[PDB]
């Protein structure tokens, strides 16, 4: 999906 | 917490942030920081950066911190000179500042390990916002992110901390926000923050 994550980008 | 758009402050719509110069619109005693951006070897120009310590004060030192070369370990500075954006999602977002990894792994704040979830009062509610990056709930660090659209679907779990200041800012996140990329996201040319510091 659009999510900012640090270290596992998810969907 | 979590302000309406109707109900946000004066000076941080996306009209009056492009009307800023290098002195604070949302608070008078809010930093103003800058990031020099090289895309490859190529000077893409400068951002200018109003952080919002009035409403976000533990996420605005930190950045800004890191902007100046305060922060250190064991004498060492570290911080955002010669770190890259390493996540660009067109029409969403830039992200960087991990200056630990270089690859979106690295967390570490002036605090320590992490830091906690200040308020979330601003909304993501247009192009031009610095943001936190994080891992889920209480775990800001380094990265960040600047909007390249709203995202209100992030609200409530990522603190809008401060908004780029005048149109060259706003044109620097567009430059890097088209710039080619990897079926990851990764920029396929690195793009650096060559020199950051404070105004």
């Amino acid at each position: 999906x659009l999510l900012v994550t640090a270290g596992l980008v998810l969907a | 917490s979590l302000l309406s758009e109707s109900e946000l402050p004066a000076g941080i719509s996306y009209a009056e942030a492009m009307e800023g110069g290098s002195r604070p619109l949302l608070h008078p005693d809010n930093p103003v920081v800058f990031f020099d951006i090289s895309i490859g070897s190529h000077e893409a120009g400068r951002i200018k950066i109003e952080l919002f310590k009035n409403l976000a004060p533990k996420s605005a030192e930190n950045f800004r911190q890191f902007c100046t070369g305060e922060f250190r370990q064991n004498q060492v500075p570290i911080g955002y000179k010669g770190a890259t954006f390493h996540r660009i999602i067109k029409n969403f977002m830039i992200q960087g500042g991990d200056f630990v990894k270089g690859d979106g792994t690295g967390r570490l704040s002036i605090y320590g390990s992490s830091f906690p979830d200040e308020a979330f009062v601003l909304p993501h509610f247009r192009s031009g916002l610095l943001s936190l990056a994080n891992s889920g709930p209480d775990t800001n660090g380094c990265q960040f992110f600047i909007t390249c659209a709203k995202c209100d679907w992030l609200n409530r779990k990522h603190v809008v901390f401060g908004q780029v200041l005048g149109k060259e800012s706003m044109q620097v996140v567009r430059k890097i926000e088209h710039v080619t990329v990897d079926g990851g996201n990764r920029p396929r040319i690195p793009v650096t923050v060559t020199q950051c510091g404070e105004l």
